[PDB]
């Protein structure tokens, strides 16, 4: 009776499934009381109108398609599968929230594409060696990985104009290299070579022949090349449900957006293609370079992965680029590295070891909730992101959908999928805001007591002036002998204030800088908190005294953010693993540890500790890691067994513990110098004597 | 807030041309009239030989609208030879920058390519062009006899240009020595002085210039951007320049100095490549006569409420101070992909408030990619972030975007009007706009309501018709007006009058004017100007006591006022503005007397009271203060009652108590004026008799300067009363203390070690690391953790160094990490190397204590100490043979002694921690 | 050693008189 929905539900149908969704009304057409006829569900025992007439609509989360995942994904018969489900209906009454969850899987022996770009300047002469027999370069890593390979590559010099081309005697138009008494080749923007085909021979071939041409100065632009090939979608033969790798070999630095001005050149590029039958990005000398979050849009729209295979001079400096376009990799090129021949299994190893949900299309007055199972039933809260995956492993996110209001507006699609590939999640969303009698039984100017019935069926509301469900309110002050109790107590004065309650129904609708609502108008609608200055910290709705966050804000105040960017540690970790994120920031647990990612800890003990942990379960099948099943998640670094050799003092990091069966075992780990921290232990560990 | 964007003049180039590329004000000395300068670096000329020349036009003002070419060469190609020419104009892009001091015009073509004089090229060294009235100078600092991009054959000179207050041009060439960039600077006289139309590379007395650099500065692209102002201590003007590029892409922004070229101050980029120093303007925002810098990263990448990247753009603002320092803010954009740090123009004091303003644009943004300008107000805070005017690009796109915004000029006051105006051009569409500022007029209002507490009983005005009494009162509003500038001098107001407002929503208006017979009354008003506050009244009364009830709720007179615009013509209405914080009506409330008592008249007895119940908060952190007030009313009615709490620099208002039902919700608002800052918070209207009110206030705290020993606040209840008005005022102050959570931590590198040692062999005199043993690393953090910081504190270390005569831990070395200096009571590393369970400590062993003195830790800081030493093997052979393993106790301890809160009460801070080194045999 | 400018590798190398300024003659033919 005296509850929440007994206060503002009591105007019309509309808002009363407006303020809560545990609200019920009901308009029989038959059955009048006097109560409210917006209360609750349960509340309306007595005063039934139970079979009809009743209106209590249910938030629902549907599944319309949901295929099983796929085991591999080599020729299936049909419709390789990552995702499950693919395919949600949404119905959302105001201010209500419905949650299901997703499941997300990288499925073993993926078709896999690989499209180069070769910077073919002058100052890769000396570079050509990583390019020669690259189809059998390629083919030789990729084949552990997959079956249904795909190659083909295009080349980049700059932008054919000054002040980038050599434009000098004409003798150097076509011959460049002309002042330095040899010969090369015209200047390119971009140049289409060879399509993806599965022919590892026809590549070779059209490889070999490619040689370097010449411009001015040392910034190269391939990044008109990354654009093109990435949105030359029919051009470069682009498959669908196969991952997407695009290769970057360069020499030095880069043009970026804006260098354009220099040469004349004002036109912000478009991300449109403009290769045609020419092979040739035609708008090279038309438009500027692309800028990082255009490149970024139209990377994540066409679903590649960017691959800088740099020299070494410059992978500090695209390493720090490949920071500003999230998922991007960076690889060292030259014939010293024990690593060059791979490159790439390296690099779409790390592409896969994680995962991302990214939201196309949301509606605005909607907001997601994400939690995250990453490994065996550990639900990490807040996480769209699982860290450290293995191609084959399978993660499921459970998501909530919240909307505040209620839109009324027709069904809208969004799209929820993984970064990277084409599998997805659509979510159709239906706003159920109006109850069913809408324009079944409405008055106008009859229904009610004299001619002024209107605004809505199960009660008629009456004109601008004298409303009532016997319409009129008249505005002469008719002496007590009525009240209606607008008010809480009946010891307590009229309507809570503001107003001066007449004929049974408080007047108080005195409008001085925001609006005023509720039976006995105790809301405010603008008497909700501050934290600076700001009413909800900005990021939040007042509806009486109470603050409804925003999509991304959270808390009493609306000023604690659901982000977890800021807590992400360089390492990939949230909060370096010692600490939780809350409201953007890391509150480190751990003790001794602290700064803003939980890196700090010199207190904290020696790798020594926390590496024995992955020798015991991984060599010795024991330990904390083997009983709950995280080894083979947290222990990814290599463990080889050495022949008592314990060799080099470069950087020499060496452990020794004792297990339980009493015998001392001893290892070293080779920290991350030309790769990802290996770990030799020494076998035939120190037993006791017979 | 002030730019007339209803007819604004509109300029209009050849298709095709870039008009707009490059905008300024032409304001000469021979003539009274002003002009537009608008460069078409695409324009065809009559030049021969030269297509896309390039052109600087003259647009007329006051009518007609009209743009004439501006001739600067009308030559061709020069020759070098017979068919060898020496230049080439086409496409040299002339009129890409244009400049003007008074009678000077500056205009430069920086793609105007260039024959060397020593083989046959084609060099984009760029030139410019000076003309003043007839008289027409070449200059091209670049195209010099330092060629081929080791030097300036790729200047590109005149990419940007400006002038300072002593006539000296300053031009900024980005592609000298490798794309280094380079800045050239000269005296305009010595630029057409020196003058000789058969000499192509000339040598200009007292000249500043760049030199190359090292080859790792290459491709920065300096003079990309130039402006110019002082910054050290002079009036003479300093380099600006924008280099962005520069620090591998970073961006940078040089300064140097106006007097030797000299470097000044640098800024520099936070993202890469985000074009940090695409644009740069100098301005004094602060009033402070001191120059402020204005840098702009037009696709700067910041978080988006998801916290993913998005193009932006962010304008950088850093404020000048005489120390030389710089406060830097920052100022994102507003829409993705709209390039928002594009342009910077100052205006001036675009609203004449004595604090000057700019203007930010954003080509690519706005509704179908139209472009949009922001212009932000300067206060003495420095800049307002919040823009107050949004100027929207009108035009649509051709085939490029109409890039609207992408060139401004602004503090020229183009119609004498007092206000200067704004020229903003978008080569998209060869266009280029003229908004005109207009005569901002701060209005105060007045509203007098004779007496304001109404007795039903006295009826004195026979007047309502019929000759019946009625009691009646007067409404008196009062209108004055004032504004800097031209504008009329005598201005037309619309006053409206509500009365009783509170409940015209239905409920009966209970108070009428006496002629009218209603609740409303206007009246076309007409005041001059200047501080004569010209007041109008008229006479309202209360309908007959039978006609209504509710004598408790107060009659609110309404006033507004609306200043028809319909005035201020002479040239097409510049039409005047109310100042924009301005409240455009005013109310004030009238009571019906009712319970005041045998006086006729209510007397209020009016007390406060205040209870700690949190008696003392700590100086470091941020801290949830409650105070709980108690309002009483135990005279007659008080009339608006509201409590005032006033509190002082420290504080901040968060909130009242609503989960305490035993305490009551208030409206309480923070309110900042007349020098004073304080919460308001209302106690009824009226605040009945005998009432009583409890509620709780929340606040947070800075202790603002520390060692201030103690908050003050001041509360007290006031009310429009005529008589015992006020409460007594009631101070209550909340004790500041001192708390700090030091704690000690240690660990060993490693804890442990297995005996017997790979590869060990007995020594008779060791020399390396090898040969004594294994390192062990003991590590000890003090860590102060609680709010209160401290200034000083002592730190003991204890040392196991030797048992029975035989060395345990010879300490190799030792570091710091933090505001800490240690000493040890014995020499470190004598030998000067390179590179149950029995427990040994201090107790039993003959102990090496090292001592430190610790600066200041605040409350998140730490010092630490890194303990090197290594395993004096030689000692667990002899007599500690198998069955003996021994423990290597260290112990650390420390003690605050100082603290920076002198006055306040110190306890002191001590502890102590100990660190094992165990020692083992792996064999029995 | 210095490091070329623009869009230029190093020279070449049969010995280190091919190359100047404290280089090294590279195994695949290029100063480093
Ligand atoms: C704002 O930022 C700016 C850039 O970010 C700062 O400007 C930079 O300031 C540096 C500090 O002065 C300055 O470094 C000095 O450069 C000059 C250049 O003159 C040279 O003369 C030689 C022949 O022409 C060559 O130098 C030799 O050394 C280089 C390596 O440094 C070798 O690679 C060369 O082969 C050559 O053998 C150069 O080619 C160059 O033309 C040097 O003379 C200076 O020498 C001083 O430092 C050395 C230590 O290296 C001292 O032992 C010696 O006694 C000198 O004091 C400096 O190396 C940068 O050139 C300059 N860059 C630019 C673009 O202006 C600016 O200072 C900063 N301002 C503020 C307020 O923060
Ligand atoms: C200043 O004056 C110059 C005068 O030279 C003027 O430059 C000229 O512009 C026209 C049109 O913009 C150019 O005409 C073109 O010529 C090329 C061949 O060089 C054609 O390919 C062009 O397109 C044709 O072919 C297409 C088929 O692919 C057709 O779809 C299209 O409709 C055309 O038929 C076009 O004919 C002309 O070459 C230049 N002249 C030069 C560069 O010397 C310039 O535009 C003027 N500038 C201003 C601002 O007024
Ligand atoms: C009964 O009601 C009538 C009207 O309803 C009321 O008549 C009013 O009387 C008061 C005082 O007796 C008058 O108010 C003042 O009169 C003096 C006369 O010397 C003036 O000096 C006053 O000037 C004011 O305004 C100045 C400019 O702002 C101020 O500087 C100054 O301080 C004063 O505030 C003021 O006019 C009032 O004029 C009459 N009104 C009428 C319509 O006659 C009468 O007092 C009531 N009597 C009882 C017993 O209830
Ligand atoms: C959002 O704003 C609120 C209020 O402005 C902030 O809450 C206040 O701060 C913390 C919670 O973060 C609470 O703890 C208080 O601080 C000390 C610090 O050591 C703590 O030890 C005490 O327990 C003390 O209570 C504080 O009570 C709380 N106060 C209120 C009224 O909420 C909150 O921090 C802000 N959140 C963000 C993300 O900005
Ligand atoms: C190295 O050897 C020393 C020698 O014992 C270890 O020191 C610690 O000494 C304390 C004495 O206060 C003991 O801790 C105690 O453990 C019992 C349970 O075994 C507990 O009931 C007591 O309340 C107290 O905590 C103990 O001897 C020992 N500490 C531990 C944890 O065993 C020291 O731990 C050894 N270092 C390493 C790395 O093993
Ligand atoms: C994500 O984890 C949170 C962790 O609490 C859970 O959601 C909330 O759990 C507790 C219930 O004891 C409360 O904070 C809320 O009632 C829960 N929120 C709900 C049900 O929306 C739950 O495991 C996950 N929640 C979501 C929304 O995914
Ligand atoms: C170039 O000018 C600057 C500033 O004008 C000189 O730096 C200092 O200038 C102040 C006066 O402005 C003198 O009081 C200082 O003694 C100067 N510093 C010195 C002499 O080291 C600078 O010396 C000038 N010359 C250069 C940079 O070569
Ligand atoms: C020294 O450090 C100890 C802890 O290492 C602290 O004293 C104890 O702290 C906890 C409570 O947080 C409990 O073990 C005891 O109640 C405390 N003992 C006391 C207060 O005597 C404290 O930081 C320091 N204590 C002293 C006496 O110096
Ligand atoms: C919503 O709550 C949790 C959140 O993860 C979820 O596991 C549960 O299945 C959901 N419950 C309903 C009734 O949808
Ligand atoms: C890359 O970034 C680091 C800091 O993150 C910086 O110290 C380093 O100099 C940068 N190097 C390049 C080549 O950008
Ligand atoms: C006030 O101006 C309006 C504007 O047309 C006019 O209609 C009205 O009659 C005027 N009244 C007086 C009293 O000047
Ligand atoms: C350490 O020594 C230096 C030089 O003697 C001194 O300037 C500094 O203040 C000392 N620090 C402390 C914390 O005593
Ligand atoms: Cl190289
Ligand atoms: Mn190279
Ligand atoms: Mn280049
Ligand atoms: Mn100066
Ligand atoms: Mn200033
Ligand atoms: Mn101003
Ligand atoms: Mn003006
Ligand atoms: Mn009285
Ligand atoms: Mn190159």
């Amino acid at each position: 009776g005296p509850n929440i929905c007994t206060t503002r539900g009591v105007s019309s149908c509309q808002q009363c499934l407006a303020v809560s969704p545990m609200c019920a009304w009901c308009s029989d057409e038959a059955l009048p009381l006097g109560s409210p006829r917006c209360d609750l569900k349960e509340n309306l025992l007595k005063d039934n109108c139970a079979p009809e007439s009743i209106e209590f609509p249910v938030s629902e989360a549907r599944v319309l398609e949901d295929r099983p995942l796929s085991d591999k994904g080599s020729g299936d018969s049909s419709q390789v599968t990552q995702v499950s489900p693919q395919r949600i209906a949404l119905r959302l009454r105001p201010d209500d929230s419905k949650n299901f969850s997703i499941q997300v899987r990288q499925v073993e022996d993926y078709p896999v594409d690989i499209y180069y770009l070769m910077d073919l300047s002058y100052s890769m002469k000396d570079d050509l060696w990583s390019i020669q027999n690259l189809g059998t370069k390629l083919a030789t890593q990729m084949r552990k990985l997959t079956s249904n390979l795909r190659i083909g590559f295009g080349a980049f010099v700059d932008k054919p104009v000054s002040p980038y081309m050599y434009i000098s005697p004409p003798e150097a138009l076509e011959n460049p290299c002309y002042d330095m008494k040899t010969t090369c080749l015209p200047m390119f923007g971009y140049k289409h070579v060879l399509t993806l085909t599965d022919q590892v021979t026809r590549f070779n071939e059209e490889v070999k022949k490619q040689s370097v041409s010449r411009n001015r100065d040392a910034p190269e632009g391939g990044f008109d090349a990354i654009m093109q090939a990435t949105v030359c979608d029919e051009k470069i033969g682009w498959r669908n449900d196969a991952s997407h790798l695009l290769v970057f070999t360069t020499d030095a630095k880069t043009h970026i957006a804006l260098d354009g001005r220099l040469a004349g050149i004002v036109q912000p590029n478009d991300g449109q293609c403009h290769v045609g039958s020419d092979n040739h990005y035609s708008a090279s000398t038309t438009m500027d370079y692309p800028s990082l979050g255009l490149m970024t849009e139209k990377l994540s729209q066409k679903n590649i992965n960017l691959i800088f295979a740099v020299t070494e001079n410059v992978v500090n400096l695209y390493q720090n680029y490949s920071e500003l376009i999230p998922g991007t990799t960076v690889g060292v090129l030259s014939m010293d590295s024990s690593n060059v021949l791979q490159l790439i299994v390296d690099a779409y190893g790390k592409i896969r070891s994680k995962v991302e949900l990214e939201v196309r299309d949301l509606p605005e007055e909607l907001s997601l909730s994400f939690n995250a199972t990453c490994l065996n039933n550990e639900v990490i809260p807040g996480l769209k992101s699982c860290m450290g995956l293995k191609i084959g492993d399978t993660v499921s996110f459970s998501i909530e959908a919240k909307v505040r209001g209620c839109p009324q507006e027709k069904e809208k699609s969004f799209t929820i999928k993984p970064v990277g590939f084409k599998d997805s999640l659509i979510v159709q969303v239906t706003f159920d805001c109006d109850c069913a009698c809408q324009a079944q039984a409405e008055p106008n100017s009859h229904r009610c007591n004299n001619g002024n019935g209107t605004f809505e069926c199960g009660v008629c509301r009456c004109g601008p002036g004298w409303l009532g469900s016997q319409c009129e309110c008249s505005e002469e002050d008719y002496r007590p002998s009525q009240q209606d109790e607008c008010s809480p107590r009946e010891g307590q004065p009229v309507c809570s204030q503001r107003g001066e309650c007449l004929c049974g129904q408080c007047v108080c609708h005195s409008s001085d800088f925001g609006k005023i609502t509720g039976k006995y108008c105790e809301c405010d609608d603008f008497s909700c908190v501050r934290y600076k200055g700001e009413m909800c910290s900005g990021h939040g709705q007042c509806s009486c005294g109470d603050c409804l966050c925003d999509s991304d804000w959270t808390g009493y105040y609306c000023n604690c953010t659901t982000r977890t960017d800021t807590c992400m540690s360089s390492n990939g970790l949230l909060c370096s693993g010692r600490g939780k994120c809350e409201c953007g920031s890391c509150v480190c647990i751990q003790p001794g540890s602290y700064g803003d990612t939980c890196e700090k800890c010199p207190t904290c003990p020696d790798a020594c500790t926390f590496k024995k942990e992955c020798v015991e379960c991984k060599k010795f099948d024991r330990g904390a890691l083997h009983d709950e099943n995280t080894c083979n998640r947290y222990c990814r670094d290599e463990i080889e067994s050495v022949k008592e050799l314990k060799d080099t003092g470069k950087d020499a990091v060496n452990c020794t513990y004792k297990n339980e069966d009493d015998c001392v075992v001893r290892f070293q780990y080779y920290e991350d110098s030309s790769g990802k921290s290996i770990l030799y232990v020494v076998e035939e560990p120190e037993c006791p004597k017979g | 807030f002030n730019l007339d964007v209803d007819s604004p003049a509109e300029y209009s180039g050849p298709e095709g041309s870039y008009f707009g590329f490059a905008v300024d004000f032409f304001v000469p000395s021979a003539s009274s009239r002003m002009f537009l300068l608008v460069g078409a670096p695409k324009a065809n000329t009559t030049q021969p030989g030269i297509v896309e020349g390039g052109q600087v036009l003259k647009c007329d003002w006051s009518s007609t609208r009209r743009c004439q070419p501006i001739e600067f060469d009308a030559t061709g190609n020069r020759d070098y030879a017979k068919d060898d020419p020496l230049e080439f104009k086409s496409h040299q892009w002339f009129g890409a920058s244009v400049r003007s001091k008074q009678d000077k015009i500056l205009a430069c073509a920086p793609l105007y390519h260039w024959r060397t004089e020593m083989k046959q090229e084609r060099e984009p060294v760029g030139t410019c062009f000076l003309q003043d009235g007839t008289k027409t100078v070449e200059y091209a600092p670049c195209r010099s006899q330092d060629i081929d991009a080791d030097g300036q054959g790729f200047c590109q000179g005149g990419f940007s240009i400006d002038f300072t207050k002593a006539d000296r041009v300053l031009l900024g060439g980005p592609g000298s020595f490798y794309w280094q960039g380079q800045l050239i600077s000269d005296q305009v006289a010595e630029i057409v002085s020196k003058y000789d139309p058969n000499v192509y590379s000339i040598k200009y007395n007292n000249q500043l210039a760049t030199r190359t650099a090292q080859a790792i500065f290459d491709d920065s692209y300096l003079g990309y951007s130039v402006a110019v102002g002082d910054f050290n201590g002079d009036g003479i003007d300093d380099f600006v320049s924008g280099v962005p590029r520069a620090a591998r892409t970073l961006g940078m922004v040089y300064i140097y100095d106006g007097k030797n070229m000299s470097s000044l101050y640098n800024f520099t980029g936070e993202q890469m490549a985000a074009y940090f120093g695409f644009s740069v303007a100098a301005t004094d925002i602060n009033g402070d006569d001191y120059a402020d810098v204005f840098i702009g990263a037009p696709l700067f990448m910041d978080r988006g409420s998801d916290g993913k990247l998005q193009e932006v753009g962010q304008v950088s603002v850093s404020l000048q101070r005489a120390s030389g320092d710089f406060q830097t803010t920052k100022l994102n954009g507003f829409e993705v992909f709209a390039r928002f740090g594009s342009a910077i123009a100052p205006l001036g004091d675009l609203d004449q408030d004595g604090f000057n303003d700019i203007a930010i644009a954003a080509p690519y943004g706005g509704e179908d990619k139209k472009g949009i300008v922001y212009i932000f107000n300067g206060r003495s805070t420095g800049l307002n972030a919040v823009p107050s005017q949004i100027l929207e690009g009108q035009w649509a796109a051709r085939s490029m975007p109409p890039s609207f915004g992408y060139s401004m000029k602004g503090a020229t006051d183009i119609d004498k009007n007092g206000y200067p105006d704004l020229i903003v051009g978008a080569f998209g569409v060869d266009r280029a706009i003229l908004y005109r500022a207009r005569p901002v007029i701060t209005v105060n209002a007045g509203l007098e309501v004779y007496p304001s507490i109404l007795n039903q009983d006295n009826k004195t005005c026979s007047l309502p018709g019929t000759a019946l009494k009625v009691s009646c009162f007067n409404v008196r509003f009062c209108l004055k007006a004032d504004g800097k500038g031209v504008l009329p001098r005598k201005l037309n107001f619309q006053v409206e009058l509500l009365l009783d407002k509170l409940k015209q929503k239905g409920a009966i208006r209970r108070a009428l004017f006496l002629y009218s017979r209603s609740p409303s009354h206007s009246k076309n008003m007409t005041i001059s100007r200047g501080g004569l506050m010209q007041c109008e009244e008229l006479i309202a009364y209360l309908r007959d006591e039978s006609e209504f009830r509710d004598k408790l709720t107060p009659i609110t007179i309404f006033m507004e006022y609306r200043l028809d615009y319909r005035t201020a013509a002479d040239t097409t209405g510049l039409q005047p503005i109310l100042n924009q914080f301005t409240p455009a009506n005013i109310s004030r409330q009238a009571h019906i007397l009712l319970d005041c008592g045998e006086d006729n008249v209510c007397k209020p007895k009016l007390e406060v009271s205040v209870d700690s119940d949190q008696k003392k908060i700590y100086i470091g952190d941020d801290n949830p203060l409650t105070l709980i007030v108690k309002a009483q009313n135990q005279g007659e009615g008080a009339y608006e009652a509201e409590l005032i709490v006033s509190i002082p620099l420290q504080a901040d208002f968060i909130g009242v108590v609503r989960n305490n039902e035993a305490l009551a919700r208030l409206s309480c608002a923070f309110k900042t004026e007349n020098q004073t800052r304080q919460v308001v918070c209302d106690l009824g209207n009226p605040m009945k008799a005998g009432t009583q009110l409890l509620a709780g206030l929340r606040f947070s705290v800075h202790q603002q300067s520390e060692m201030d020993t103690s908050v003050k606040f001041d509360l007290q209840i006031q009310s429009s009363n005529l008589f015992d008005k006020v409460s007594p005022v009631v101070s209550h102050k909340v004790d500041l203390a001192v708390l700090a959570a030091v704690e000690i931590r240690g660990v060993s590198s490693p804890d442990h070690v297995f005996l017997p040692i790979p590869n060990w062999e007995h020594k008779e005199n060791p020399e390396t690391e090898e040969d004594v043993g294994p390192v062990v690393q003991h590590i000890y953090e003090l860590r102060n953790n609680g709010p209160s910081s401290f200034s000083k504190a002592m730190l003991h270390l204890q040392w196991p160094y030797k048992y029975n005569n035989n060395t345990l831990l010879y300490i190799l070395h030792y570091d710091i990490d933090g505001p800490m200096n240690c000493t040890s009571d014995m020499e470190i590393n004598p030998l000067r190397i390179k590179i149950d369970i029995h427990t040994l400590g201090c107790g039993v062993a003959q102990c090496l204590k090292i001592v430190c003195q610790v600066g200041r830790l605040d409350r998140g800081k730490s010092a630490i100490l890194y303990v090197k030493s290594l395993l004096w093997t030689e000692t667990f052979m002899n007599k500690e043979n198998q069955n003996h393993s021994y423990s290597l106790k260290s112990s650390a301890s420390f003690n605050v002694i100082e603290f920076p809160y002198k006055n306040l009460p110190i306890e002191d801070i001590t502890n102590s921690t100990l660190v094992t080194t165990n020692v083992t045999w792996g064999i029995q | 050693c210095p490091r070329p400018r623009g869009d230029n590798p190093p020279l070449t190398c049969k010995q280190d008189s091919d190359c100047l300024a404290g280089c090294v003659c590279g195994p695949n033919g290029f100063c480093g």
